[PDB]
RNA sequence: GGGGCCGAAACGAUCUCAACCUAUUCUCAAACUUUAAAUGGGUAAGAAGCCCGGCUCGCUGGUGUGGAGCCGGGCGUGGAA
RNA sequence: GACAGAAACCUCCCGUGGAGCAGAAGGGCAAAAGCUCGCUUGAUCUUGAUUUUCAGUACGAAUACAGACCGUGAAAGCGGG
RNA sequence: GUCUACGGCCAUACCACCCUGAACGCGCCCGAUCUCGUCUGAUCUCGGAAGCUAAGCAGGGUCGGGCCUGGUUAGUACUUGGAUGGGAGACCGCCUGGGAAUACCGGGUGCUGUAGGCUU
């Protein structure tokens, strides 16, 4: 009783149906798997942003 | 106790030589392709008639041994013994298969080697008659006496080189007299203008 | 015969080295390992001193590379010691000591940072090594290159990284090589390559050899005795060139010369020429066959 | 006028001996040439296996030395001594080096020893010209060029014109 | 079926150019690459550390990290209906700059000085790309020759 | 290397047959290749873009160097079909 | 070049890899990834990210980091089989 | 005109042979006390400066081989899409667009960056 093993026949028509759809893009990408000492000074650097508030402002 | 050619007469299969991964194969049949006085120079011999392919399909070895032997015979009870020069220009390099059955059926049916043929394309030369200026008619017919030994269409075709050259007749001896060419046994030597000048030196003196 | 091996299949299939492989110039390999530069220091100059000792002189030069090619910031050359006083033995390890230090100064006075990191300024030989004070400007570091040549104990091109490292560049180096570090019991003593930082070898060798033999002495140093210098003032005259090096490093350019246009090679001949040569060449064969 | 720079001098002189085994009549062969030389030998092995010839593979089987200079010119014409300044026209190679071999060492003058033995030598002396350096150095290596080469014929007129000696053909 | 190695049916994609083996030069590793930077990926197999899998060979991303041998980059994968940006790190001589979007700098650097140009004038300018358009009318000179005319030849059996 | 001949022999010589080398020549390769298409696979074709100024950093640093992140302001002819 | 030879050892010249890199094949490699020496245990401890098959699950294998403690080299560096 | 040190692109730079090299340089070259390393100061390391372009090296040359770039081969081979096209088939012609590679014939034979000399 041997049937058929492999075919991909019907699967562009499957794929196209609903569409190849480009991946979601959004404006902020996230900060995972970027440099742990990169990540670590930035992190920092956004930690003492505050105080240099005053000498922006004037 | 082979198959009628009619089974392998088409080229259907991808080329198939022997070489490390298809061993077992028997010797071809045919193994001489040049006959006649093949020891004679390149001026005596002005005549080339060949037999050219009209179809694409394969030919066995069997059939260029028979074929090459008629020619022979008939050339050489025509124009004497040694007034031509016969080169088949086909080498059978594809090896093809039996599945040899006597009940196992078509499990792993891949044959073994059986025999080989030559693969032909459209308008491919299969023999060279080479002769001298006179013996036309008998070329021409021993190639279409041979031509009954092969399956398909072919066509005879007396060409317009000169002799088994790739010049044509009509300025082979132009050349060779102003010393473009040089003769040097069933072929001939192409001299340009390109090399130091002592061999230049050397030709003219 | 013999199956000749240079043939047609061979020259076209042959593949040509890098031009300075060729040459015999550069060594790739720690090319590689030396002059790349980190991807995330994103452009940070990456600095080498380069040592090459030829047979008459030393060159020095601090480079970094770029995709055009590399850029040498500064350079000291041995041949413009006696304008600080060394008249002969250009090509010995005191030499190469001053046109480190000739190079050390010279690089830090063009960076504006001479006045601090003076070095040592008084040799004593042993382990030293500047290190960057807080406030002021950090010191300039860069990784020696030593090119071909063999770094084995008592190296000119180690005299002169222990020349550049008493002018104050913060170079990363182990006292293994310096000459005075013995190997078979693993110290290393200051005193001797205090000796040979003055070249006191060198006098040595003149005293012994002036002793012995006037003829061999007057063959091998002949040029210092024209220079009439003694085998007793050679410490002195090195402190001397060692303070005028730490008191001037800049350099003056040669001016430039007018030129007046003369042609010493022989210009490449044109096509119409080696045509009209190939042709009288032939005729003239068959001249001479003719006759 | 012929330049200084081409003058053929001796680059070096091999010496050795190939015992075909290893142990006591090796080192008493290793005796021999440090004895005729003056410098410590050094032991080849074998490369291979060879049944018919009794060696096997990394067994120390020949003694060999070099030597340049003074000491190659004095042992050269201590051999040329022993063979009469006579050499076949065969002996020398295409490049421009030669040699010879000698059946027994008492020959060149040095005293027999009952502990020692009796054995032959190899000599192979390799001509030069100053500048021939250039091949084997490190820092830019080069060849030597067409006209700076030695050839068989001139190396040949060398030997007998500097050690007035006799090249028979054959 | 196939096996499901790694390198399966690379033989001729990470093998080097015709006479182009050896060392590799050294430009590769001296240019710098910022992140947001387009990239080529192109996998060389003279060097085997970081080397990109078979599928991305040809492809294009975006640099996102920087590391000290390597950069990450972000790059699409088709894989059965759906496409997928997903992160690989590879070493950096596997890695040129695309001069597609040099090509878009210099044409948008371009139209902003012309822009900031000739407004002050007053003029209208073109700045879009209008493709290649239909032909205009023009005369064509048969000065003195008449066309030679051309004609079918004869077949001759050259087989 | 072989079949011989003159040669006691002689790369002294003769033919040779061979192997060898050098230029050519007939025909091929799914598991060969210097070259090398057509169709095809990525990416880009802007406002999340360009251009100024100023703050933070414990990362990087000869050098407020580099890089990153923040603030504030200016640019619409929405930049191929 | 004595014994020595078809084949032991020594010397010179040519030598783009026609060798070797444990094994099957493919790729890669020449002042090396091959050969010979010196020193060693990055085949060690730890948390995450990613690639390959893929359902974007697991295992196995692999890749870039990061934090220790080390090896090696003059050093840049290289090394967690 | 040119060289040296460090290079970028890696034969238009390679290979074989011949010719010429002013000045500086680069080298060959002279030695082994010191540092260092060898069976051997041959290589490597060190100390020099009597001599030398012989060689390396630079420039030039060869109806040079190779390499780079064109012509031809050729609108040939092959190929996207089409037809109730031909043909017993094998295969072939047309329409719509794209379009190669030998052999053969030409041309060329390193550009270039940083720093520093020579051409009084
Ligand atoms: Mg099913
Ligand atoms: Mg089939
Ligand atoms: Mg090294
Ligand atoms: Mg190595
Ligand atoms: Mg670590
Ligand atoms: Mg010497
Ligand atoms: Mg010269
Ligand atoms: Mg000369
Ligand atoms: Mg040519
Ligand atoms: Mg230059
Ligand atoms: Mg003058």
């Amino acid at each position: 009783a041997k049937s058929k093993n492999h075919t991909t026949h019907n699967q562009s028509r499957k794929w196209h149906r609903n569409g190849i759809k480009k991946p979601r893009s959004q404006r902020y990408e996230s900060l995972k798997g970027v440099d742990p000492k990169f990540l670590r000074n930035m992190r920092f650097a956004k930690k003492h942003n505050k105080k240099g508030l005053k000498k922006m402002q004037a | 106790g082979r198959r009628p050619a009619r089974c392998y007469r088409y080229c259907k299969n991808k080329p198939y030589p022997k070489s490390r991964f298809c061993r077992g194969v028997p010797d071809a049949k045919i193994r001489i392709f040049d006959l006649g006085r093949k020891k004679a120079k390149v001026d005596e011999f002005p005549l080339c008639g060949h037999m050219v392919s009209d179809e694409y399909e394969q030919l066995s070895s069997e059939a260029l041994e028979a074929a090459r032997i008629c020619a022979n015979k008939y050339m050489v009870k025509s124009c004497g013994k040694d007034g031509f020069h016969i080169r088949v220009r086909l080498h059978p390099f594809h090896v093809i298969r039996i599945n040899k059955m006597l009940q196992t059926g078509m499990r792993g049916a891949f044959g073994k080697p059986q025999g080989t043929v030559a693969r032909v394309h459209i308008g491919q030369v299969i023999m060279s008659i080479r002769t001298k200026l006179q013996n036309k008619e008998h070329v021409v017919e021993a190639l279409r006496r041979a031509k009954f030994k092969f399956p398909g269409r072919q066509k005879i075709h007396i060409s317009k080189k000169w002799g088994f050259t790739k010049f044509n007749a009509d300025e082979f001896e132009d050349m060779v007299a102003e010393k473009r060419l040089i003769p040097d046994g069933c072929g001939v030597k192409y001299i340009p203008n390109r090399g130091p000048l002592d061999k230049w030196r050397a030709l003219h003196s | 015969f013999v199956k000749v091996v240079k043939n047609k299949a061979y020259f076209k299939r042959y593949q040509v080295k890098f031009r300075r492989r060729r040459e015999g110039k550069t060594d790739y390999y720690a090319r590689k390992r030396l002059v790349i530069q980190d991807k995330n220091k994103y452009n940070t100059p990456k600095y080498r001193m380069i040592v090459r000792v030829t047979n008459r002189d030393i060159i020095c030069q601090i480079a970094y590379a770029r995709i055009e090619g590399d850029m040498i910031v500064c350079a000291a050359y041995a041949h413009e010691l006696p304008k600080y006083g060394v008249k002969v033995g250009l090509t010995n390890y005191a030499a190469a000591y001053c046109t480190g230090l000739l190079l050390a100064r010279r690089l830090l006075n063009r960076f504006g940072m001479d006045k601090i990191y003076e070095g040592q300024v008084e040799v004593t030989g042993d382990e030293y090594n500047v290190e960057s004070i807080d406030g002021q400007p950090g010191a300039f570091t860069c990784y020696l290159d030593a090119g071909l040549a063999r770094t084995t104990t008592g190296n000119k091109v180690f005299g002169a990284l222990k020349g550049a490292v008493d002018g104050g560049l913060s170079i990363p180096h182990s006292t293994k090589r310096f000459p005075g570090y013995d190997s078979e019991s693993k110290e290393f003593n200051a005193e001797v390559h205090r000796k040979h930082i003055m070249g006191q070898n060198v006098a040595d060798y003149m005293r012994y050899l002036m002793e012995e033999d006037e003829d061999a002495y007057k063959k091998q140093f002949s040029q210092y005795i024209k220079n009439n210098v003694t085998p007793d003032m050679m410490e002195e005259m090195y402190k001397k060139a060692h303070a005028a090096i730490r008191e001037n490093p800049v350099y003056e350019k040669k001016p430039k010369r007018e030129v007046k246009k003369k042609r010493w090679n022989r210009p490449k001949m044109s096509l119409a020429q080696k045509k009209d040569r190939v042709a009288q060449k032939k005729a003239s064969f068959l001249r001479a066959q003719e006759r | 006028k012929e330049n200084p720079m081409r003058e053929l001098r001796i680059r070096k002189l091999c010496l050795n001996i190939c015992v075909g085994e290893s142990g006591d009549r090796l080192t008493r062969a290793a005796k021999v040439l440090e004895q005729l030389t003056g410098q410590t030998p050094v032991f080849s092995k074998a490369r291979y296996t060879v049944r018919s010839f009794g060696i096997r593979r990394n067994e120390k089987i020949a003694v060999h030395c070099t030597v340049r200079g003074a000491k190659a010119e004095e042992i050269l014409e201590k051999g040329l001594k022993v063979r009469e300044y006579e050499l076949r026209k065969n002996n020398f190679s295409d490049t421009g080096n030669f040699g010879f071999g000698i059946q027994e060492h008492i020959d060149l003058g040095i005293k027999y020893d009952p502990s020692i033995g009796i054995y032959g030598l190899d000599f192979y002396v390799v001509l030069g010209r100053p500048g021939f350096s250039i091949a084997d150095k490190k820092r830019r290596t080069g060849c030597i060029g067409a006209k700076h080469r030695i050839s068989k014929e001139e190396a040949m007129r060398w030997f007998q014109q500097k050690y007035d000696g006799i090249i028979l053909p054959g | 079926t196939n096996t499901k190695g790694k390198r399966r049916g690379t033989r001729y994609m990470f093998s080097r150019p015709f006479r182009k083996h050896g060392v590799v030069p050294l430009a590769t590793y001296m240019r710098i690459y910022k992140k947001g930077d387009i990239v080529d990926i192109k996998g060389m197999g003279t060097v085997q550390k970081g080397m990109p899998h078979k599928c991305y060979h040809g492809k294009t991303g975006r640099v996102y990290n920087v590391t000290q041998h390597a950069v990450g980059i972000v790059v699409n994968k088709q894989v059965k209906g759906k496409i997928l940006a997903k992160r690989i790190n590879v070493r950096i001589e596997h890695i040129k700059h695309s001069k597609s979007r040099d090509s878009f700098l210099k044409r948008v650097k371009e139209n902003d000085q012309k822009k900031k140009e000739a407004k002050e004038k007053g003029t209208w300018v073109q700045l879009k790309r209008q493709p290649a358009p239909p032909r205009e009318a023009h005369f064509v000179r048969t000065n003195g020759k008449e066309p030679e005319l051309l004609e079918p030849i004869p077949y001759e059996f050259m087989a």
